[PDB]
């Protein structure tokens, strides 16, 4: 039933209310140009950083100044320049839209949607290079951030403000940990309350267009569009656009938390976005340094994820949790732009491929990842069923040598290798399954209290589900008083305890044994 | 629910689809309807008078290569040039800058020696008997003075001593002309040279190269360009020096050097304005005073008509260009239309 | 209004242009070599403007006995190839000559190679499982009908042989139209697969483009662009579903880092060029299928002296949906086809789309081959006698299932005599499941080597003196 | 289902465009004239 | 007499002066962002005469929004630090701005931050031992007073509590102060560390200097010279013993790695600057005592890919006295401070420094401590039955030694309301060698937990 | 075409060529050999390989 009506009407509310008046126009000429860099003579008042238009509606933002001209990073259509051309300077520096009109939408660096949506109505703009909070007017990270996969949140917790780096070679399921945490935002979501929701951001740098769809119909499988922006710079963007994408993410979050909400933003991920930098850093002659990246490398990752902040109460105690991506080659830890962010991040989770080809998914590594606010970030509930989770991992994998001698074992080590065994059962996740904090007590509570002694390891997982499902259907109480009091009371702890007791007496193994006792 | 969004997304795309397509009929309406418009010369002359009101409403406002030693060293030489001048007769004048022409193509011929004079050194003394030795009576007084001058300060880089003696040269050609009282027809008809040129590549090609013979060079432009009737005897005379001492620079980018420094000489401005049409000398003598206005110092417009501009006029001053142009307007127009 | 050649250096052409005349970036220039050995048109691509009227170009053809001050002409657009169902059955170089008919298609509509990508709200996920019939690809790297699928490997570890075998399996029997893009390779190979396409008469449907390893880094660069252009005309346009191969993608790359020294780039990390990620990117966003229009790309990318961790391979690995990684270990192995099975890896292997069985299998495959390969430096020193016998067990199946991961190909023939096999994919399943649960643990593991189903495992078992 | 009304919904779409293209032909000339004066700057009803 | 910005590439800035007026190498200039967004004041470091009036500076903050020509102003000397008592308390950046209340400190006496070392007739030519108190670092890796130790550990094992233990036995035992130097420090926690020693009411006695990451590389590189600044004014003007904690320097090796990449320098080994042993030493001659006075510097050392032969940590370890390892192994079983003492070392745990009695007594624990980490897998996996009688007896004098090491610290009466203790030298190396003759294996090994000295020890066993 | 790697290590052994028939292959293979001699070596290469 579309109407004329609306079409004439924005028409001539556009013709009748153009106006162009001349204004004075400081302009320069491309004096050369090649593989996305155009250097342009004039323009003697441009800022560094500053935003010029070329032709055919083309923008650079220049970044070499010196005498005879300026040096551009070309944002895109780089084959339009030409020698001659006359550049505009805009008077202002990159700075894209911000506002609640950008959540469900795909944008790229410039805040542009890309998904053909139509327009996003901005409410107002920021400044991709504000300053940071500074130091005195942030506040401790103590709000957890649940990501619902339960080796992280009870092995390294994130809180709120929290930098946590997601570290590992391709293929290791690092964008799928990213994907569940903002896929286990959507409770928190639908909950209403300001001080729980969690707005999410997916900065996708470097990817093929049809994997951002794909992630893109992940969230919206999930219900996760509702409250999530992606911006985009596909592997086919212009090098400008991959080296900004992470820096327009970042902005429409600050405007998100400097209003007093809370935000989940993910980098996926800044060894391209460094690699882009290094491109373009390359193509304006700054020198080289190890592995040919530029002298800034590390102060862009860095004030870029120093961004990431709890505000203090004085500001609206907003927050911003940064999860950046890195891809390792052979799980070189050590390479310089894996050192720098691991440097720069609060803790890392170190994904790795022989973990995740023995079936341990999420692939995280519990020896070596850390999160370095701790238990400031779990709630009590999580933080005392967590207590021991990391000193009977650690002593399994000690005795893992021993798997065939347990009977030459005396009685301790052959409980702690089953009991270890039993926990990395445990931690295991399908993926694109989030597990809500209480759930993810509840299975943490049997696996630490001796309860899966009884049962084979093969069968781990299923009874935690299945335990996990029963109590749902006939004992939400325990799952309700751990959410509200975000702690395990002994009554809801005995009751759990013959619930289990039950269920066991119920539950099949899968070799026909029984599991109770 | 995701299909219902689906159907208003598409049915919201072809809203859209729509409204690009009408403004897209709409904008080339437009251009015939003001295409049609400007047919009546009186349109033209209607359009440059309302952009010239918006010019006199719009409020007013506020060589760079030398590096510091070359540039304090050339602005000591151009003051000694002023000292010397200060009543210097045209003849002297004329001899004047055909002794300092020689002297710096003697510069670029003698590299040896031109590196030799170009070193910088604290002392001046045993440069300025190195000088008087080469040249002390060959040359007049105020010559050998202004090259003892040139040769005393410091000069960034070689190449920049012998523009200097260069500079001097036209100098003194053009305070020729400044007592001949005629620096409006050399003006003239140096900008007439330099479009011309600026048109006409294959001749600015052929007469920038400097491998070619000097005099040759100089001969192609007198027989081609310069030796026409009808041509100002002073500004033929600089073109002809300034290409006889080309040291690589674009003849159609020197000759607007020239021109540029011509009119600086006076100490205005040069504003290079693209017209629809001639403008009439109510309407020139508006523009140069808005334009200094704007500016401040006066201003010299040197009018240079196209037909793509439709109307309005654009002027461009230094670096910064005030554009209106009703092409520019169209374009505004083609662009910023949903 | 033409230019005039001022500097040369290998294949990079200097080219002075007068005012106003400059030709725009990646426009095709003519320029004529008079020297009666070498006498040609040299065509040009404009690659940088370097002020002054200059431009720097790449020469598609060697510049031997270029001169400077030559005439240079513009052409005023990109270099421009043949379009339509004209170019099936024809073999054509980067620049669009008809190689084996000359001034073939002159007629034809001309597109210009350079493109930008698809829109990405054209874009849509491909999740549609394509047969071919290997063992070790049916499984644990399922192919993707419209997807993009990569062949990794070092030199010589069997690329091409199974870009032929995927040729024989796929393009055979395809309804639509193929595109072969020879990127940087042996000629030999090019005119092998030329006759190879007559005699199995999928010629009259493949569009063939060759640009070979002794052309210049210039044609290396374009050849790519003018195969995929042929490969987009025939998605947008005829609206056909579209086979892509590419035989070596690498090379590509490899001429672009070639050409940029001499471009006056500065070197990036590993001698590559500063912009290889964007360039890659570039070229691969071309390569893809959009909404309601497939492209099945498969592309043989080789990895420079077996290191996946060099920024070529690994830029690369982004652009894929599927990915056979082969290993110089399982070829030294004799194992054929040389796929490491624990490195390589599909995006449609997940319960969801092939169902738990067939998800559950390949995950105890390779869960029973990284335990193998764990196990495999103590079995080196102490021995497999000092194994826990649940680890014996284990590398018992573990070398059974890696035998039989191993195939005979129809493209492999030529190298064994022995004739190819196509198996499957249910049977594939049922037999890993029997392998991964011990059911053949009695047959010796040369009986799982180079065959096809169940039936040639019991017939090679009874030839070897067991009984399956 | 959501196939099959997409593409019910895809061809009604189509028809109301066509429609409204039709229709919409009549006031472009307005409000291009409209658009022609306002950049000339003279209110022109040509 | 202003110069004006003519070149800009990111963090470098080139400017022009007139003739006469080039600034001094390390000159702070200052440039004026006027952009309403990004509007600041630039410090410039001059780095390079480039010529012809020309040098080339490295800008302390972003230099996004500058314009080509803006007036630099020369300030006539290098970066100024404010120094006197009335720095301590308050959190500086590495220009001396004060960041917990700006404009403060702006009118105290102030110190350019590049010094030479004390002469070298200066220079104390016999090394003492700095008796902190605490019974694991004074027996086992004792601190070299005006020496540099460097300190290892991950997350949650004490490392915090550790430096706040030291900057109040240096404010206490020593009446001393502390300067702080965060090189690289990461912002929530430089706000967790001002907020962490405001409740320990240990601020008062510290000044923190804070380089942050997220600035450019100029100010990281500065950060710990400014720190080391003020300290060195506690030392020469105040007449102190200064303790000056540095974390991390591997972040101030880095920042000049970075620095010397930007001005176009050819890297060395391993990409480092030409000049890392030149700057490290320049940095770390500093810290020395002098006139009886003393700077004790404990650094947080990083070691890139583990790998001691690293050039950045081989460099580091040129100039460390002492290493102290914080194991979370240690931590676990509640010992604090969480020392791990047989990873830690000291260079001065000689018999020609600290004494024969001391020495014995230390190589004594040292190898019970060994004997039983070596019998500690045939413990986990064989059980403690399994061992001899005399690797039982091993083993329960180890445990009592091994829990004697922990001491009830000043920092942890926040946590607990056992305040802290300090153990003479003497009374250490009696305890500790009582211990090692096994006259206290009768008592229960509570009895060895958080306490001081002999008499904390009967105390607490006449407790049980 | 193919590559023949000599290694020092067989050539120490006594294995004379010191062809390492592992990663030594010819791209042309049977259509290089007569029909005898294809026929009696169709898999001597895999064989020596395994
Ligand atoms: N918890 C999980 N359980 C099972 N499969 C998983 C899990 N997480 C991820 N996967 C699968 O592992 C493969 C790699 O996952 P993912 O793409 O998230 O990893 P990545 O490290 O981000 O990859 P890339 O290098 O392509 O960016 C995919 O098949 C994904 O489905
Ligand atoms: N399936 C196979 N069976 C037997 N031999 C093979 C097989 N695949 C490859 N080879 C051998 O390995 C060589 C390399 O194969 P090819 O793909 O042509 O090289 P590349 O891997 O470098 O592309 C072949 O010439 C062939 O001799
Ligand atoms: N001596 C001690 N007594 C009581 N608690 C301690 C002691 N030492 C450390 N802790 C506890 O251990 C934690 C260590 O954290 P922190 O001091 O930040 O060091 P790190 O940075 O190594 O985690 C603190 O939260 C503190 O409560
Ligand atoms: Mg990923
Ligand atoms: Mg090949």
């Amino acid at each position: 039933t579309i109407s004329a009506a609306d079409i004439e009407g924005a028409i001539e509310d556009y013709v009748s209310s153009f106006s162009a008046d001349t204004e004075r126009e400081e302009i320069g000429t491309v004096i050369d140009a090649g593989d996305g860099i155009a250097h342009v003579e004039g323009l003697p008042s441009v800022m560094t950083q500053e935003l010029l238009e070329f032709p055919g509606g083309v923008l650079g933002v220049a970044l070499n100044l010196d005498e005879h001209s300026v040096g551009a990073v070309i944002l895109g259509e780089f084959e339009k320049i030409e020698e001659g051309q006359q550049v505009k300077r805009t008077g202002e520096v990159l700075s894209v839209p911000v506002g609640d009109a950008f959540l469900g939408r795909v944008v790229n660096p410039l805040g542009q949607p890309i998904d053909g949506q139509g327009d996003i109505a901005a409410e107002t703009r920021r400044a991709l290079e504000l300053q940071a909070p500074s130091v005195v007017q942030r506040q401790s990270v103590s709000e957890p951030l649940q990501t619902g996969i339960k080796a992280i949140d009870a092995m390294t917790p994130i809180g709120r403000g929290q930098r946590q780096l997601i570290i590992g070679d391709r293929k290791t399921g690092k964008t799928a940990v990213c994907v569940d945490t903002i896929l286990n935002q959507r409770e928190a979501w639908l909950t209403g309350d300001p001080k729980q929701q969690v707005r999410c951001v997916y900065v996708a740098i470097g990817q093929k267009g049809t994997t951002i769809a794909s992630v893109k119909r992940a969230l919206e499988e999930g219900g996760a569009m509702e409250y999530t922006t992606i911006v985009a710079a596909p592997a086919s963007d212009a090098a400008g656009f991959k080296w900004l994408a992470p820096y327009t993410g970042s902005a429409i979050g600050q405007h998100w938390m400097y209003n007093g909400k809370h935000v989940l933003i993910v980098f996926d991920d800044l060894s391209k976005q460094a690699d882009a930098y290094r491109a373009i850093s390359l193509l304006l002659r700054r020198p080289p340094g190890r592995e040919a990246f530029p002298g800034d490398v590390f102060y862009l990752h860095s004030r870029l994820l120093e961004r990431c902040a709890k505000l203090s109460d004085e500001l609206g105690g907003g927050s911003m949790t940064g999860l950046p991506i890195i891809e390792t080659k052979a799980n070189d830890i050590s390479a310089f732009i894996p050192t720098n962010v691991i440097s720069i991040t609060d803790g890392q989770c170190f994904l790795e491929s022989d973990l995740f080809n023995q079936g341990v998914r999420p692939a995280i590594n519990v020896g070596v990842s850390v999160s370095r606010v701790g238990g400031a970030a779990q709630i009590k509930a999580m933080k005392e069923v967590a207590g021991s989770l990391r000193l009977d991992l650690s002593q399994y994998r000690e005795l893992e040598a021993f798997a065939a001698f347990a009977s030459d074992l005396d009685a301790a080590s052959k409980a702690q290798l089953d009991r270890g065994a039993r926990l990395v059962e445990l931690l295991k996740q399908p993926q694109y399954s989030p597990l809500a904090v209480e759930e993810q007590v509840v299975a943490i509570f049997l696996g630490t209290q001796g309860h899966l002694d009884s049962v084979p390891v093969e069968d781990v997982q299923r009874f935690e589900s299945e335990l996990l499902e029963h109590v749902k259907a006939s004992h939400s109480d325990i799952f309700d008083g751990i959410r509200e009091t975000k702690k395990l009371s002994e009554e809801a702890e005995e009751k759990l305890v013959s619930v289990i007791n039950e269920f066991k007496k119920g539950f099949q193994a899968s070799d026909g044994s029984s599991v109770v006792v | 629910a995701q299909g219902a969004q689906q159907i208003q997304l598409m049915r919201q795309q072809l809203i859209r689809q729509l409204r690009t397509g009408l403004g897209a009929e709409a904008v080339n309406k437009a251009a015939e309807i003001v295409r049609a418009h400007v047919a009546d010369p009186q349109a033209q002359s209607a359009t440059v008078d309302r952009f010239l009101s918006e010019l006199e409403q719009m409020a007013p406002s506020s060589t760079s290569r030398l590096r510091a030693a070359s540039r304090q060293s050339l602005a000591a030489l151009v003051e000694k040039f002023d000292s010397v001048a200060g009543g210097l007769d045209a003849d002297g004048l004329t001899n004047l800058a055909d002794e300092l022409a020689s002297v710096a193509k003697l510069l670029l011929s003698e590299t040896a020696l031109n590196k030799h004079l170009a070193e910088p050194t604290d002392d001046s003394a045993p440069k300025v008997r190195l000088l008087e030795r080469l040249l002390s009576d060959k040359v007049s007084a105020t010559t050998l003075d202004l090259l003892r001058t040139a040769v005393s300060n410091r000069w960034s880089t070689e190449s920049n001593l012998i523009d200097a003696v260069e500079h001097t040269a036209r100098l003194a050609l053009l305070k020729r002309a400044e007592i001949a009282g005629e620096v409006d027809e050399v003006e003239e008809q140096l900008f007439r040279f330099g479009r011309v040129l600026d048109a006409e590549p294959r001749l600015s090609a052929l007469l920038s190269d400097y491998t070619t013979p000097a005099e040759g060079r100089v001969a192609l432009l007198d027989k081609a360009l310069t030796g026409r009737p009808g041509v100002n005897q002073t500004a033929a005379a600089l073109l002809s020096q300034t290409v006889g001492l080309l040291r690589g620079e674009r003849a159609d980018e020197a000759v607007i050097d020239l021109a540029e420094l011509a009119v600086s000489r006076r100490g205005e401005v040069v504003a290079h304005v693209s017209a629809a049409a001639e403008l009439s000398d109510a309407q020139r003598t508006r523009l140069t005073e808005v334009l200094s206005r704007i500016y401040g110092r006066p201003v010299s417009v040197q009018l240079h008509v196209d037909p793509e501009l439709l109307g309005g006029l654009s002027i461009t001053v230094g670096d910064e260009v005030i554009d209106g142009s009703i092409a520019s307007r169209l374009a505004a127009a083609q662009t910023g239309l949903p | 209004t033409a230019g005039r050649v001022v500097r040369i250096t290998g294949p990079v052409v200097d080219v002075e242009f007068p005012r106003g005349s400059v030709p725009e970036l990646f426009n095709a220039l003519h320029a004529e070599i008079t020297f009666g050995a070498l006498a040609k048109t040299l065509t040009l691509e404009v690659a940088q403007h370097l002020g002054d009227s200059l431009v720097r170009c790449i020469s598609m053809q060697p510049t031997d006995g270029l001169v400077r001050g030559v005439e240079v002409t513009d052409t005023g657009a990109s270099i421009s190839v043949p379009v339509g169902d004209g170019v099936k059955g024809h073999v054509f170089n980067a620049l669009g000559d008809c190689l084996d008919d000359p001034g073939y298609g002159k007629d034809f509509e001309h597109w210009s190679i350079h493109r930008k990508p698809p829109a990405f709200s054209d874009l849509e996920p491909r999740t549609e499982m394509l047969e071919t019939g290997l063992k070790v690809v049916d499984l644990l790297t399922p192919y993707v009908r419209g997807g993009k699928i990569a062949l990794f490997g070092g030199a010589g570890v069997g690329k091409t042989v199974l870009i032929q075998e995927m040729i024989n399996r796929i393009a055979r029997n395809f309804g639509g139209t193929s595109v072969f893009a020879g990127v940087g390779e042996r000629t030999r190979e090019g005119n092998d697969l030329w006759v190879e396409l007559a005699d199995a008469n999928v010629l009259k449907d493949t569009a063939l483009v060759f640009g070979q390893m002794d052309e210049p880094p210039g044609t290396r660069m374009r050849v790519a662009l003018s195969a995929l252009t042929m490969a987009e005309f025939f998605r947008d346009e005829q609206g056909q579903d579209v086979l892509l191969f590419i035989d070596n993608i690498f090379r590509f790359t490899q001429a672009g880092s070639e050409v940029s020294t001499l471009l006056g780039r500065m070197p990036s990390a590993v001698g590559y060029q500063p912009t290889l990620a964007d360039e890659m990117g570039e070229l691969q966003e071309r390569i893809t299928s959009t909404r309601g229009r497939s492209i099945t790309s498969m592309q043989a990318v080789y990895v420079p002296a077996d290191d996946y961790t060099d920024p070529a391979p690994a830029t690369t690995f982004a652009h894929l949906d599927a990915t056979t990684e082969l290993s110089r270990a399982v070829f030294s192995k004799g194992i054929f086809p040389a796929v490491d099975p624990l490195a390589s890896s599909s995006t449609i292997l997940d319960p969801a789309i092939v169902g738990d069985e067939h998800y559950r299998v390949a995950q105890e495959v390779i869960r029973i081959l990284q335990r193998y390969k764990d196990l495999q430096d103590i079995i080196a020193i102490l021995g497999i006698d000092e194994l826990s016998e649940e680890d014996k067990q284990l590398v018992n199946r573990a070398r059974r299932i890696e035998r039989f991961l191993s195939q005979n190909m129809m493209a492999a023939e030529q190298f064994t005599g022995q004739p190819g096999s196509t198996v499957p994919l249910k049977e594939t399943i049922e037999a890993f499941d029997k392998l991964t649960k011990g059911e053949f643990d009695h047959l010796p593991e040369q009986a799982f080597f180079l065959i096809g189903g169940l039936d040639d495992l019991a017939k090679k078992a009874e030839s070897l003196g067991a009984k399956l | 289902e959501v196939a099959q009304t997409l593409t019910q919904a895809d061809q009604q779409l189509s028809a109301q465009g066509d429609q409204v293209r039709s229709g919409l032909e009549s006031s472009v000339d307005g409000l291009s004239a409209k658009l022609a004066s306002r950049i000339l700057g003279v209110d022109v009803n040509s």
